[PDB]
């Protein structure tokens, strides 16, 4: 029932509702899914829901799924007890295996390719991994989170993913808004990177800011977000390079030439 | 089919030095053998 | 027996189920037909189930996830047979299913390869060995489910002809629960219950009449799969016992 | 005789039948023109039985079950371990028809490739294999079995020249399902007396009018396959001696 608490940093009145959704799903056990945009501040979330869970007792690992072996699937995933280098004692570790009592994070769910969708399914409710070799397999108590930024039901249509796997994984699907719709903890958000920033490039103290500096980080639609947040101030920040007068220019993009 | 250069799974392979020469040791006869454990007896003074 | 785990009440799953006790007793394989997501799983343990079919070690594989050299190999690959590589060749799911109930799915999306062997297999009790030419001759009952028209497929030659045309004896069908229209009110409030006493509420407190015009009026493309998912999201929207519930969720991704 | 299973009565079925005779001695390759349903191999069956040397396996089973590379490996397999997918040695398909003869289902369908590959190979019988090495010969008839209009596929360039007229040295045609008038009856009989003899009746007790002008009317798209599964699937129904047959299940995948 710990509360790792770490940096909620949300004043939106939906950010705050979004903290409250994903909080009465923290018990639970069920398939979930997380979903985003460009700039949605979701890596959090996924720690946030294991971290607030009775098996916060487990091991919370993590994988990509985007980045494995297309050949070494049926390893990576399972992976087999024989181990290697012959009567060795030392056994194999496995992925699903890895992860038994703990949340596991799937991440890039929409780009995982066909050969790991098809591979997921049979493993998501059976339960019972069995590693290459050997006439034994052994159920696993393993919780599905999904986060995701692209279109499920686009992908679908494609028949680029399969639906069948999207449709049993997640009853629940957390919903994340985008920056440019908080719009409001841009005050306390920008200066909390801020103050770090300071540190990291060393210097001593704000300087303080300008209210066009504020006309302007109010005003505009900020394409792929919050992150993006971070690098318009991160940035024009240690540009500025000073703690004498206050920050007094900020810029969008660094592509813009001048 | 297609040619490329990926990778496969599932063995059981280990060696070493000294681990071969105790598995060629078998090899030969016990009289021609003796001869090789003679030799062995000058080099080690703990052993007899 | 084994079979309120079910349910139903529109004649129409009454006819089903009417059905599955008159040819329980026939070894033989069957036909099993029915949309996606309404009870060709539910269905599948109700035939083994009945006392002709009861004590077997009965296993269910899906083809439609499986590959080419895959789904071929895992029915009956190297059992017997020695070959270089391959190494802890195992019977697979259809050898040791013998003795024992066994329900392949997705059989139209299969390999066309695959299908011959299968019909094959099917026909007076023989199975193919890649190493001895002995073939195994036990009486599995499996019973080949499909939820598609096969009719179609064969025209284009999707579908062997072989492999339908000879089991198309005994097809039995699941109808969609669009159809049902009351056995979805009695299945509301069980899966509901069991979510509360899954969540630990006090008491289900019932439906409105809104929440009953908007369950009926819904298309449900999937049915217990379907319906279940959303009556348990409906379930946790509300988390307190006073009043029945009013709102409820048949798309996730919708905002508001 | 092989109980000289679908006799055709008509005339067409008689006149094809007298032609087969005179092709079987020699090694000629034979082409068959019939529709899916009609012409099933019956014949081919009869091509590699009524010829001169009957030791000789008849492997058949060329239908086009696989797309495209896949062919390749069904035929002519691959070498001695070379390439990926590889283990060992595989001969394939001509070299395990060795002596014997060949069949193919939906010549018609295989790629350009494979056809180029078949007209090179049966003047002088020698085999690449795909892997390749030392070319190697062997002498089989081949017997190809497609079912649209195949001048039509040169008069839009989809089958070779050379190769579609060495191949099809002669044809035979064969007779379509609907052409067959009062052989119908004669059909009926035949499946319906194999039927009860199948199901271990006591006899069969005969036809009814109606029953009759179901078949009357019928369009038949299957010249074997559609009328016996029907037929049989009506005796399995029916499943009793003591009353005529009168009910037809036209479609086994009806509603309801
Ligand atoms: N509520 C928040 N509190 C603190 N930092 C945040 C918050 N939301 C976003 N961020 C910052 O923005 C970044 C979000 O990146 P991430 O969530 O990984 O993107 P994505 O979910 O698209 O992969 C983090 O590195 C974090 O520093
Ligand atoms: N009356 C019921 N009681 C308990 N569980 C049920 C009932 N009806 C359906 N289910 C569950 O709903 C799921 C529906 O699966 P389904 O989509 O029919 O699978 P398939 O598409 O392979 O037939 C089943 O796995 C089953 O366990």
């Amino acid at each position: 029932m710990a509360e790792y608490k770490d940096n909620l940093l949300g004043e939106a009145n939906s950010f705050l509702e979004v903290l409250e959704q994903v909080s009465h799903l923290a018990p639970l056990d069920k398939p979930v899914l997380i979903i985003g945009e460009r700039g949605t501040g979701k890596e959090l979330i996924a720690s946030r829901l294991h971290y607030l869970s009775s098996r916060w007792q487990g091991p919370f690992i993590s994988l990509n799924c985007a980045a494995l072996n297309e050949n070494l699937l049926d390893s990576e995933l399972f992976g087999h007890e024989a181990g290697a280098f012959t009567g060795a004692q030392k056994r194999h570790p496995g992925r699903f295996e890895r992860a038994d009592g703990g949340t596991l994070f799937l991440d890039e769910l929409a780009t995982a390719p066909m050969m790991v969708q098809e591979k997921l399914l049979r493993v998501i409710e059976y339960g019972e991994l069995e590693r290459v070799g050997g006439s034994q397999p052994l159920q696993v108590n393993v919780r599905l989170v999904c986060a995701t930024n692209a279109d499920l039901p686009a992908m679908v249509n494609e028949g680029t993913f399969r639906a069948d796997l999207l449709d049993r994984l997640a009853f629940d699907v957390v919903q994340l808004p985008p920056l440019r719709e908080r719009e409001s903890d841009i005050m306390l958000m920008a200066e909390y990177f801020a103050i770090q920033m300071c540190r990291e490039i060393k210097l001593p103290l704000f300087p303080g800011f300008t209210e066009r500096a504020r006309e302007t980080l109010l005003n505009y639609r900020w394409p792929g977000n919050i992150r993006e947040l971070k690098n318009v101030v991160e940035r024009s920040v240690y540009r500025h390079g000073t703690s004498d007068y206050p920050l007094d220019d900020i810029i969008i993009d660094p592509f813009k030439r001048r | 089919m297609k040619q490329g250069l990926q990778l496969r799974l599932s063995q059981q392979l280990a060696m070493t030095p000294q681990l071969q020469q105790a598995i060629r040791l078998l090899q030969l006869s016990t009289l021609e053998l003796q001869q090789e454990l003679q030799q062995a007896l000058e080099s080690n003074p703990l052993l007899e």
